[PDB]
């Protein structure tokens, strides 16, 4: 019972695996399927090329190797999912076959023309792998084909110099290349070509936003999703590619004045050699990643979407309640609250790192100082921690997210907004904590539906498992006709309050969204007061 | 000579507490006591404001001379009558910043502090006498203490709840 | 006696024994037009008040004394005047009908039921107000306390100063001080305790009472005080440029002598009536004539005195109505829609320039405040933007300055119970969307509803309102006796919402206050979000 299909590049053989759960049937998986040429020699730091055809039958039924990434290398935990840090060893188990050739993708096919859902992994622009998430529950649950893959990361995916010598942004070129392959391959797979959609989180979410504005994305996918991430966050894209690249070469050893010569230096160094190096970027910024090349990124993401130069695609956005858990880490281990002096200290380092504006800093420091401080219990201390956490969350995740949603809605595009509040009852996670960034992923993949794992050692519950089920329905349904309610009105299939609440469109004038959680219900705004602050008042302080 | 209070070995104090909602606040005040001692260094009578308030009145001994220092909210200014073990009476009065003092029939000594200054000994809380807790407990004799229409030592003889005695003290009779 | 007589240090007076229209309270022995100072007619004009010469025989003190000089057909400041005062303007004029420079007289409302003493300060503005407007009988009939109303020099005649010895101004306060001294040495004869004198004023009067609290001259002439709707530090509370306003006054008069003393003499030779009729228009949210920093009455700016804590710990009651700047929202007050975006900013821009007039930092304040007072839940609704505009002004002039008063006073261990009023009486002129406005509490203090609708307040009231009207005065009188608005007389209807309520103090750390109204309750921080913005943030944006 080993299925076989004939791709445009040859025939491949999958595995008809089974699941512990009963209501979900067997699922067919093809693992480590290539979709482009291994960028090994001169092909390194070049746009991806079509994969080489193979004779006979491909034996693709095993997890492919991971892309080069020094996990233990010091990296900013702020922008990575919390689970990715609490279970570093679990990932290390997953990322143990680091090979420069990693341009493969792992498919998933249900049993019972369906849509195709492409995932983007990676909290940052350097870590993660497609194998991290054994996404198979969704496929059968939504009778959809789940696609996960790996892409060139940082040094090997986005190195730039501002010139043709180092274009960078190659990671995206891997993405579209993967999209292109799926367009001409998924045809004889049951996938619906007019229902190709892309989604991700964190760094990936940033990529999704970038993908939407690319000129290389004409057609291909139609809808898209992006949770906990935008294209406007400070870490969305780099703005000093030369400096970081230059100091990298000096660290490498051959930092020739000519960019081309430096490219040869890098192209003559082994993958493991260059990747293991550490470059420390300025806090809340990315050492490597997409830049303003023009080929894939005509300009800074906010600039284009003003002009709205893209073919309005149906999109889903959301953000968890508090997504900056690590941003309060040093003080998270104090029995009492955060000291007033310390809180101001932390706030003081926040403003300069992000603005540092000579024109006036104390004004911004003062304005934010007063604003994000609930005056009812001024001396709570505990509350001060919450605000400090919240503060970060709005500026980096919520406020940018609302802006992009408005802009997309402004150009008459189907835009749907949600927010996540519920979270696992993890033992490591503090009880007072809340839904952290990326925490929705296990509920996106129904990890509880199939039991905890090394990724997520959570004591799930009946409420938790069902919550994921309803979550999938929305995502799956939206992937059918662009509506989280049209194809299948939700049903528990297991006091369900999810059958009555109806997702509403997100109009700019009235910011209707969905409050995913234990008690779902629609609201008119998400901390409206704060959102306007980071979008209207602050800019007027030039 | 009058109601005599004696501070024995080590000394003590009578402590008089104002009711929380009846603490006064007076620009001008009157102080008068009659002591009998030969101490070359000590603090006689201290009166500080409530918590968080730096207004305070101290009447002390420095090198055997009787000096008075005080603050109403701005700073300290001190005046001294530049004790032989006998009943010598010292009267100290003030009106806001203006301050005057005199001992027995000796010529009066007065101060006229310069510059704008606060003018109210805000929110007095309690009266300390003898310096028991100031590091200089007083050992001698004290009669005829008086304060702006309140002679506490006389109330001390009346055994009132607001008043409390502590330390080494003896009463005549 | 139905026509009783009583004795004072200056002779003897004859009073009445009126009976109130109610059927629960007893009789009151009133006294009308009692003198308390020499009428400053001639050279005494612009001189400190002097105690009156004793009269022989018995004085027929049973008629309303003449009102003090003041104009009604003129450019009075409507921003600070109580709403009812401007609404029934001609009704007020009826009371101010016998203007005379010998206006220094005071009344009493001795009830029958030592009696506690309650003294009142009137005045919506500093150039307006006759004590006779308010019938003190009812309160004295309910609390078994002495109600006193008095007149004092107003307008230019009371607050004219050059800043020099030739003219110090601030006379009106002096006259009020003198009366207090008069009440100190006379009330006992009538049966009122001199050791429980209480002063309660509103509006401009509220500014007066605080000045007394900071006065050096008022060291022991009372023990308790009340205040409401504007304490000490409003833009209009105290003038600071008397010289500039005097110079143009004399110029318009005609004799603008270079020297003040020469200018003083000419005015002293000029008829009083002419001075009142002359027009002076001060900058918006500022007072042309009023108390000024002199040295003998108020040594320095009230803020400076308050910061360092210069006062003899008089128990205080301070309160403000929810929405008070009703008159400030005037142009759009009668619009079916709300305030437009084009007209909203303009209001704020004008407001900022008038008070925070500064070219260096103008927009930073303009933008920041613009955002602060706008509920983004209904950004484009418009109608709710009117309310916040009303909320904007009322916060700055009354709420925040009052809060600063309470915190500072409480910081120096002085009993202070903060309060706040939300209920109101349906008034024909007042709009439906309005709320308890500036002056919608004086009737309740005097218990006018007990009597019922009157000329000043034609708007009738419900039985429910009547019940509350008793509640507030019970609180007031409760305080007058002991200081705890609960201590002496437990609350009762005489169901009752105000039965279990316990009115706590106002600690600086925990800003507990009493929310009086239909459903009395104890809250903890009145509009905490906004108040902080007006006391901690906004100062920093001036460098
Ligand atoms: C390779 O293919 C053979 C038969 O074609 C199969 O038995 C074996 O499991 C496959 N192994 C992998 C790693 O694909
Ligand atoms: C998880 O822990 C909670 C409390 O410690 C307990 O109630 C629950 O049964 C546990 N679940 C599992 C699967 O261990
Ligand atoms: C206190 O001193 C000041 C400054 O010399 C003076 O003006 C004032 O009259 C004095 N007061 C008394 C009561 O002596
Ligand atoms: C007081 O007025 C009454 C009534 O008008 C009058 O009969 C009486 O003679 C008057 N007495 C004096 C002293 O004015
Ligand atoms: C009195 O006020 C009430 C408001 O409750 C109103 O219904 C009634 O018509 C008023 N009566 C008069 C005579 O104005
Ligand atoms: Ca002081």
């Amino acid at each position: 019972r080993f299925p076989v299909v004939n791709t445009a590049y040859g025939r491949v053989r999958g595995v008809r695996r089974e699941l512990n759960n009963e209501i979900l049937g067997p699922v067919v998986q093809f693992l480590g399927v290539p979709y482009a040429t291994p960028p090994l020699g001169a092909r390194r730091f070049q746009p991806p090329e079509a994969p080489a055809s193979w004779p006979g039958v491909r034996n693709a039924t095993t997890l492919p190797p991971a892309c080069p990434q020094n996990l233990h290398g010091a990296l900013p935990a702020i922008m990575l999912p919390v689970w990715f840090t609490d279970n570093l060893e679990a990932a290390a188990t997953y990322v143990q076959n680091q090979s420069e050739d990693c341009l493969y993708l792992n498919l998933y096919v249900p049993t019972e023309k369906k849509p195709v859902m492409l995932f983007l992994h990676g909290g940052s622009y350097m870590e993660g792998t497609g194998n991290m998430f054994d996404g198979s529950v969704l496929a059968a649950y939504g009778n959809v084909i789940v696609v996960t893959l790996n892409y060139r990361l940082g040094v090997l995916g986005f190195l730039s110099t501002g010139d043709q010598a180092a274009k960078g942004n190659y990671g995206l070129l891997d993405q579209i290349q993967a999209l292109r392959w799926l367009s001409e391959n998924i045809a004889h797979f049951g996938g619906d070509p007019e229902r190709i959609t892309i989604f991700g989180s964190g760094a990936g979410a940033s990529c999704v936003n970038l993908l939407i504005l690319s000129h290389h994305s004409e057609g291909l996918f139609q809808k898209a999703i992006a949770q906990s991430g935008t294209a406007i966050s400070s870490w969305s894209v780099n703005y000093q590619p030369l400096k970081y690249t230059r100091l990298l070469a000096a660290k490498v050893g051959c930092d020739r004045e000519d960019s081309t010569e430096a490219v040869e230096c890098l192209r003559r160094k082994s993958s493991r050699e260059l990747v293991d190096q550490d470059v420390q970027p300025a806090r809340y910024h990315i050492a490597f990643g997409p830049v303003v090349d023009g080929d894939v990124v005509p300009d800074d993401p906010e600039i284009l979407m003003q002009q709205g130069e893209f073919l309005n695609y149906d999109m889903l956005i959301g953000v968890n309640q508090g997504e900056g858990l690590k941003f309060v880490e040093d003080s998270a281990e104090s029995e009492d609250g955060v000291s007033a002096s310390a809180f101001d200290f932390t706030v003081s380092n926040f403003v300069d790192n992000l603005y540092g504006y000579p024109e006036g800093k104390d004004v911004l420091r003062e304005t934010i100082k007063f604003m994000y401080t609930d005056w009812a219990d001024r001396d709570n201390g505990e509350m001060r921690r919450k605000t400090l956490l919240a503060l970060f969350t709005d500026h980096q995740w919520v406020a940018p997210a609302v802006a992009t949603a408005k802009l997309h809605a402004d150009y008459q595009s189907p835009v749907y907004f949600y927010t996540f509040y519920h979270h696992c009852q993890a033992e490591g996670r503090p009880e007072w904590a809340d839904a952290a960034h990326g925490d929705e992923l296990p509920y996106v993949f129904g990890v509880p539906m199939v039991g905890a794992t090394d990724l997520f050692p959570c004591n799930f519950s009946k409420n938790d498992v069902m919550l994921s089920a309803v979550v999938m329905t929305y995502w799956t349904n939206f992937a059918k006709t662009g509506d989280p309610n049209q194809p299948v009105p939700q049903d528990t299939k297991f006091p369900n309050r999810f059958e009555e609440v109806v997702w509403s469109k997100f109009n700019s004038k009235e910011k209707q969204y969905l409050h995913i959680g234990l008690k779902p219900r629609v609201r008119d705004n998400y901390r409206a007061n704060k959102v306007a602050f980071w979008l209207e008042l602050v800019p007027h302080l030039h | 000579a009058g109601t005599t209070y004696i501070f024995s070995k080590g000394g003590g104090q009578i402590t008089y507490k104002w009711p929380p909602n009846d603490r006064p606040s007076t620009r001008a005040d009157r102080l008068a006591i009659g002591f009998s001692t030969v101490q070359k260094e000590a603090v006689l009578v201290r009166v500080d404001s409530s918590s968080g308030l730096g207004d305070y009145l101290e009447l002390h001994i420095h090198q055997g001379k009787i000096g008075v220092k005080f603050n109403v909210g701005t700073d300290d200014i001190a005046i001294e009558e530049s004790n032989d073990g006998k009943y010598h009476v010292v009267r100290f009065t003030r009106s806001g910043g203006n301050a005057t003092l005199q001992v027995d029939s000796w010529p009066v000594i007065e101060r006229y502090p310069a510059g704008r200054q606060l003018t109210i000994f805000n929110s007095q809380a309690t009266i300390i006498i003898g310096g028991k807790e100031q590091g200089q407990p007083f050992q001698g004799q004290l009669s005829g203490l008086y304060y702006n229409g309140l002679k506490v030592l006389n109330m001390a003889a009346e055994n009132d709840a607001n008043i409390a005695i502590v330390g080494n003290v003896r009463l005549v009779g």
